[PDB]
């Protein structure tokens, strides 16, 4: 039963959740790859007029 | 799930806000780095255009 259900957490500051932990997991994973996709283009910044 | 469907719209839109703010400086800097007190030539600024 309880896999169904959101449920909570307090981060590190106690923020409040009520969550999957595969949500949590992914937006703890999706953070890491929106930096990738800006990282990315921000390189391509720099790369075009470094070059 | 209408309502779960609901609270998936908006952070779609937190989701598009990630993009625009992480974008506002990106843009804006990107800016910063074509010109300033001393200046930048043009021709290249054609493809720091294109990009």
């Amino acid at each position: 039963q309880l896999q169904y259900d959101k449920v909570n957490f307090y981060n590190e500051d106690g923020t409040i959740d009520n969550l999957t932990m595969e949500e949590y997991y992914r937006k703890l994973t999706g953070k890491i790859a929106s930096d990738g996709e800006n990282n990315n283009v921000v390189n391509s910044s720099n790369e075009t007029l470094y070059n | 799930t209408l309502d779960k469907i609901q609270k998936k719209v908006n952070d779609d839109i937190k989701n598009t806000v990630d993009e625009i703010n992480k974008i506002g400086e990106e843009i804006a800097t990107i800016n910063k780095q074509i010109y300033g007190q001393e200046a930048l030539p043009t021709e290249h600024a054609n493809e720091l255009r294109d990009r």
